[PDB]
């Protein structure tokens, strides 16, 4: 929704990986953006889009 | 309130607050989430320890 | 070779940068509209747009 950003996560197939990290990307970054490796935090900016 | 002066009556039921009221709040955050331990880049790294 | 060595890259050292992602947590606090007391008197002069008390 506008402003609100449902926090997501990226669980890997295994429990843990050696030096595992996530280079989170967000297509259409104006609509929303994500950060971190496990958590996403898709904070939205625009009021409409995918 | 619009500060309207009554023709005959007086609006004595409306007043402007001066200071905030402190109240007791409920519980909040419990604790922090998981954190990483050790360095993955250094795992399985070869170390030289042979003496002279 | 050398007679003395050290462990820096591969050793049990300390110090690190804590990084992680956590879902948003919201704390609910209720502020009662009452219990704020009263100030001043009957108008007189009263502030416009003031909450009625």
């Amino acid at each position: 929704s506008r402003g609100s950003q449902y926090i997501l996560t990226a669980t890997l197939s295994p429990a843990n990986a050696p030096n595992q990290n996530i280079t989170w990307t967000s297509s259409n970054p104006n609509i929303a953006t994500v950060s971190g490796t496990s958590t996403q935090g898709t904070i939205n900016a625009l009021l409409a889009g995918f | 309130w619009y500060s309207p002066g009554g023709g005959y009556s007086q609006r004595t039921d409306n007043d402007t607050h001066t200071h905030t009221i402190s109240g007791s709040v409920s519980l909040g955050r419990d604790d922090i989430s998981r954190q990483p331990i050790n360095t993955l880049p250094p795992f399985r790294a070869a170390h030289i320890w042979r003496r002279i | 070779a050398g007679g003395t060595g050290g462990r820096v890259f591969n050793t049990i050292r300390t110090e690190n940068v804590p990084l992680m992602t956590v879902n948003g947590s919201s704390f609910s606090l209720s502020s009662n509209t009452h219990s704020h007391n009263m100030v001043f008197g009957r108008g007189d002069a009263s502030g416009h747009n003031s909450s009625p008390n």
